[PDB]
């Protein structure tokens, strides 16, 4: 029988969810898993000693045709996962569900401050020996740095959309909805 | 440790609420109380909580912590913005303040679908003590069909990629790919496309007992 | 007459080169730019302003067939840019043509320190108000911040190969090479 | 000149100076680090305190000549004990071990084996250590004005390139390029690869919206 062997968590830029919450959830479960760049899902694919045969994802909004607004970079992953046959997969609730809402152009896409882009939050590291630096009271600090010069633009859109095209199946509590025969999900029950 | 949103139901008519703040998150631990929809408003739009689902816990408990502080005292801050000798004037002040929740991020849908349910409950509610009890039964209903909904869809989605795969003559150890935080962190708990992550590892420890 | 209007940097995990370094020099150069996350080109070419007609890299080791060790994330940027039929093109001198190696198979790829990977080095940014921390000489400091738990496992080659079949021309100070009617490069005259 | 990686004092054939900008540091600090020797070369590549394919074969090539010019004048130095100078053949192969050292630091990029390949092959019909200085100064001022000169040049041929492609695919309006990592003037003796076709056709863009 198939079984689940390893998990391959994104970074997921810019806010780091991937490597600050999703590997600590990981951890906390003991689920043997590996963090990678947002840039290695293709290298990684290619060279990975367990076939990787499926990609989960979250949703933030999915429309009535099943387009789906979900973190910057889902697209990206959908996109590398139809190259390489890979399924991809949404995963959400009926709550994520937008039942007005008709296709993906419709939807707005927040764009955020361009300093949670060039400057990183996370533990502060004595950058000679690399150990935490702890406060007084013996606890990590908080610390951010700048990763690019003031006079750059940035680009920080906290969403893509992915076309139900490239969306093989939505997995929901009321089972796992697919295309039909035409490409297209058919969502009613869910609005 | 895990719980992104820490609410005590245990007393109905004066519950508390705190919340992770995932900014901070994995060294260190802190928790942001919430007692108005300003600290409601904040919290989501800083992304102290994120995750679709549990933007729309933190906004709907939010509302909770406020009409429960302007019945327990008329005198506070966020109480003056309210005129609550008049239900019909309070109703409009609730209505524009959810309004104004609604606006801390605009893009996951949860929030919005929480809200006009409020919205729907707020208008068959004869007074603010009628709306506080409906509200504490909507809220608690929302986190407890989200957790199970959560371990629901897990279960759903590990079953159909395992039976994908055993059609499809594969028959091996195989890896996942994941994007973002959906695990208990991003919901009331379990979480989506992590809980059908959790739920393949059950499988997966299940199947090497055998 | 075409023109080029905007440069869109990836930022390049986890060294930064994107952010740090190339954002740099096109500031320095007045070049009108964008920076972008590296998970943001697919949903960056679905949306720019300015089409995008192609993606420029440069190459750490080109061998005899063409195909190329660059920057890890290169692979990823030339597989979307298949999927969005955007020509991409490799840039290097031939003092990084490698004319023993045969294929990319046989490339050696260089991994480095996890903790490159999940610590962040950058400029320390003022927690009060955000401006930079500077030392006594006037002089910004540097610091590290983690953004990983300790106990989670990382893959951290820093580069990644193309295949050659992905790369629709190899640019180079003796001209342009392209593939034949076969898809094979023919690099004989740099070796 | 706040984008060189590499600042290179050829003035004084006989005792150059070298010194890299830290890249680690960038953008907010400039701090140089001194290359005297082929440790210095094989730190700075190591813990990619100057990095990119090129810049990588230069540095490295440039630790050598300092080091072979320092032992030149100072026999005294911490390096200079490595060697016993009475000997050629003995020089020879205590540089052999180094340049074999050096070229451990980062194995993928082959910029470097292709420069230290050149450099023994120097080494090998040099007479003596004098002879080797003169000719590694040489090969050190050709490698690095070579490929600042070739680096325009690629830039200018994938400038044309391109828009020759969108000329003949009717394409008429501004359009955008990508491109990943550092492959400017910060990677290489200036100029770039990738970066140098990007600045060529900014040069032509220039040209045209002048006009």
């Amino acid at each position: 029988c198939p079984r689940m062997g390893h998990v391959f968590p994104l970074e997921t830029r810019p806010y780091n969810q991937g490597s600050r919450l999703t590997a600590y959830e990981l951890v906390y479960d003991k689920i043997p898993s590996t963090l990678i760049t947002d840039s290695s899902i293709a290298y990684r694919i290619r060279t990975s000693p367990i076939p990787i045969k499926a990609a989960f994802v979250g949703a933030d909004r999915i429309v009535r045709n099943g387009d789906t607004a979900n973190k910057i970079g889902t697209l990206q992953l959908a996109v590398i996962c139809k190259q390489f046959g890979i399924k991809f997969f949404v995963v959400a609730p009926k709550t994520t569900i937008d039942n007005v809402t008709e296709t993906g152009d419709d939807i707005i896409v927040e764009e955020r401050n361009p300093e949670e882009f060039k400057v990183v939050t996370g533990t502060v590291i004595n950058p000679e020996n690399g150990s935490l630096i702890l406060n007084e009271s013996g606890e990590p600090i908080t610390g951010k740095v700048g990763i690019a010069p003031l006079e750059i633009n940035v680009w920080n859109p906290a969403f893509d959309i992915t076309p139900h095209e490239l969306i093989d199946g939505i997995i929901t509590e009321e089972g796992v909805f697919t295309k039909n025969s035409s490409g297209e999900f058919q969502l009613e029950s869910l609005f | 440790s895990l719980e992104a949103i820490v609410f005590d139901r245990s007393e109905p008519e004066n519950v508390s609420v705190k919340v992770l703040d995932q900014l901070l998150l994995p060294y260190t631990t802190k928790y942001v109380p919430i007692h108005t929809i300003d600290d409601g408003y904040s919290v989501i739009k800083s992304m102290q909580v994120r995750g679709a689902p549990a933007i729309a816990i933190v906004g709907s408990l939010s509302v909770l912590t406020e009409v429960q502080l302007i019945k327990h005292n008329p005198t506070s801050d966020v109480a003056t913005l309210y005129s609550l000798v008049n239900w019909e004037s309070t109703k409009t002040v609730l209505n524009k303040r959810l309004d104004f929740l609604l606006s801390s991020r605009p893009t996951a849908v949860n929030l919005s679908n929480s809200l006009v349910e409020i919205k729907n409950i707020l208008k068959s509610s004869s007074d603010l003590k009628a709306f506080d009890g409906s509200l504490y039964n909507y809220v608690c209903e929302l986190i407890d069909e989200d957790l199970a909904n959560n371990m629901k869809m897990g279960d759903n989605g590990a079953k159909y990629l395992i039976d994908v795969l055993q059609k499809d003559g594969f028959k091996d150890e195989f890896a996942v790919l994941t994007i973002c935080n959906t695990g208990s962190l991003a919901t009331s708990g379990y979480g989506t496309a992590l809980g059908v992550i959790r739920s393949l590892w059950k499988d997966s420890l299940a199947k090497t007992d055998k």
